[PDB]
DNA sequence: CACTATTTTAAGAAAGTGCTT
DNA sequence: AAGCACTTTCTTAAAATAGTG
């Protein structure tokens, strides 16, 4: 808040890494909410720039990813690229 | 813990871009015509000065 | 919202399918946002009510789960239950 | 989907801390 | 004393969203 940000590549490590924790605890927060609210099970796996894991899993993230291995089945399956494109259409 | 007026903010920033330091008196002069103190006018000066490397 | 909504299981199955969609898309955008903005691998699976799959991935979903795979070094670990406890400030 | 009142998120501002000259 | 490098606490504008046809 205070400043509309454009979605590019934070220039400034020090930036990067508070912006990266605070919206890391974001998200994080939200995938709960999700997961409470809709009752559904969610893994988040996120990898920094330093490579150091963060993970999130609404209940166990190994029941999960069994699930997700065994799900055999098309599915949504996007990526930063589908999305690029998904966002400038709107 | 209270923030400056967008008119004190105006004026240091606008005196910011004239000069990235103030001398001492300088900043006093500065701080009185703002209604702050030296210390508050010093320690914005600091604050800006980090913030405009960090762009 | 119009209303403020308490953190528990919606108990109205349309409601829960349209706030489940919604919140998805904005989960996926912030997941976006985040990759782009700090340069980050993320990995996103989410199994709703109906256990159908919605996944995202910043570049590939195998290469981020490769990656943690094989990965035995102490780093955040955060379930439902963790996260509850770390909400009361 | 659109609309929009209202809530929630996170960027940025002032002050705190600690070290150097 | 004042500079700089963070860090911390809080405010507030931007972004997300609950309730609705």
């Amino acid at each position: 808040g205070r400043k509309k940000i454009q979605i590019s590549r934070i220039l400034d490590q020090r930036n990067r890494q508070v912006t990266f924790t605070k919206r890391k605890f974001g998200l994080m927060k939200k995938a709960y909410e999700l997961s409470v609210l809709c009752d559904c099970e969610i893994a988040l796996i996120i990898f920094n720039s330093a490579n150091r894991l963060f993970q999130y899993a609404s209940t166990d993230m190994d029941r999960v990813l069994l699930k997700y291995t065994e799900y055999s089945e098309p599915h949504e399956s996007r990526t930063n690229t589908d999305i690029l494109e998904t966002l400038k259409r709107r | 813990r209270v923030l400056f007026s967008q008119a004190q903010v105006y004026e240091l920033e606008r005196r910011f871009k004239q000069q990235r330091y103030l001398s001492a008196p300088e900043r006093d002069q500065l701080a009185s015509v703002l209604k702050l103190t030296s210390t508050q006018v010093k320690i914005w000066f600091q604050n800006r000065r980090y913030k405009s490397k960090r762009q």
